[PDB]
């Protein structure tokens, strides 16, 4: 039980690492995309990214 | 007489919040039908996705 746990563990920290903003304006692509244009969403982007 | 830069401005500020819940203030944006079972592009409120 322990390994299948630890894998589910491991998997639910990856996937929820995705809402997180790591300093940038927002916690989705697209959003950013919308909202912004190229010369100044770039730098979200790479923030996400990294 | 005096100088642009100590002529009074009329100034305004558009300050607006965003992403809580499906909101009553957006653009003229046309609605088209909807459709099913088939992945397709939307946007519902303001909400993106496929």
């Amino acid at each position: 039980q322990d390994v299948v746990n630890q894998n589910a563990q491991a998997l639910n920290t990856l996937v929820k690492q995705l809402s997180s903003n790591f300093g940038a304006i927002s916690s989705v692509l697209n959003d950013i995309l919308s909202r912004l244009d190229p010369p100044e969403a770039e730098v979200q982007i790479d923030r996400l990214i990294t | 007489t005096n100088g642009v830069g100590y002529q009074p401005y009329r100034v305004v500020v558009l300050s607006f919040e965003l992403l809580h819940a499906p909101a009553t203030v957006c653009g003229p944006k046309k609605s088209t039908n909807l459709v099913k079972n088939k992945c397709v592009n939307f946007n519902f409120n303001g909400l993106t996705g496929t």
